[PDB]
């Protein structure tokens, strides 16, 4: 160390200077952090979408069932359509877990 | 740090104020 | 005689001979705009919209501008300011009262 | 603008089936449009429909 220490200090800077270029050139150089964000943010953005789908009722928009039908039938509709989110929710859930 | 700055705008981050609407808020980090 | 009904996001034409009320701002309600019973605050803004229809979706997936059936006008629902609470407490035999 | 609380009152109703939704509920909802299809058929198949 001491016979090439100029050296090594010159080798280093080089270094952190062509650091500096690897990462400012190309966004895929930086993988896995955006690799997680996308995989968290993609599955959340699934999970939200997940709403719009009537799972066999009437229809998905949950307060457009309660104005139609009445209590008596309300009660098998919204018991399907809670069913189904619920399953959605729970392997989001499980899913979230394993990650 | 300089090198930090370069990562901080290097990734980007998420609709998200319309999923506060429905419940699923993101918790802060702590730190 | 059937009475077939194509309940759907469209311009109303018939319905009930229900009273009417004028709009508020700021001031979360339980609205009924033609089938739309959700619940929130009322705004404007100044973007565009068909010149008939009267529902503005998002990716949400659920009706977020809307245009009043009496007089044409741009109205933005944001649901009533909502979210989550924490109560910050120690230990029940440290104290008894929370944040 | 249509009265069907009223309508639904006649009782010269007899078979009275609302599939689509519960009745006194008629009163609230906004209609896009609507189909009214008239005919007589036999007294046997009235539930066939
Ligand atoms: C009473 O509260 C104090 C608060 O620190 C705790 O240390 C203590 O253990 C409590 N007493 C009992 C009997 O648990």
């Amino acid at each position: 160390l001491y016979e090439n220490q100029k050296l090594i200090a010159n080798q280093f800077n080089s270094a952190i200077g062509k650091i500096q270029d690897s990462l400012s050139s190309t966004a895929s150089a930086l993988g896995k952090l955006q690799d997680v964000v996308n995989q968290n943010a993609q599955a959340l953005n699934t999970l939200v979408k997940q709403l719009s789908s009537n799972f066999g009722a009437i229809s998905s928009v949950l307060n457009d069932i309660l104005s139609r039908l009445d209590p008596p039938e309300a009660e098998v509709q919204i018991d399907r359509l809670i069913t189904g989110r619920l399953q959605s929710l729970q392997t989001y859930v499980t899913q979230q877990l394993i990650r | 740090s300089f090198i930090e700055d370069l990562l901080f705008n290097k990734v980007t981050l998420a609709l998200i104020c319309a999923q506060k609407f429905n419940g699923l808020t993101v918790l802060p980090p702590l730190l | 005689v059937v009475l077939s009904f194509e309940l759907l996001h469209a311009p109303a034409t018939v319905c009930g001979p229900k009273k009417s009320t004028n709009l508020v701002k700021n001031k979360c309600v339980n609205f009924n705009f033609n089938g739309l019973t959700g619940t929130g605050v009322l705004t404007e803004s100044n973007k565009k919209f068909l010149p008939f229809q009267q529902f503005g979706r998002d990716i949400a997936d659920t009706t977020d501008a809307v245009r009043d059936p009496q007089t044409l006008e741009i109205l933005d629902i944001t649901p009533c300011s909502f979210g989550g609470v924490s109560v910050i407490t120690p230990g029940t035999n440290t104290s008894n009262q929370v944040a | 603008v249509a009265d069907y609380s009223v309508l639904y009152n006649s009782a010269s109703f007899s078979t009275f089936k609302c599939y689509g939704v519960s009745p006194t509920k008629l009163n609230d909802l906004c209609f896009t449009n609507v189909y009214a299809d008239s005919f007589v058929i036999r007294g046997d198949e009235v539930r066939q429909i």
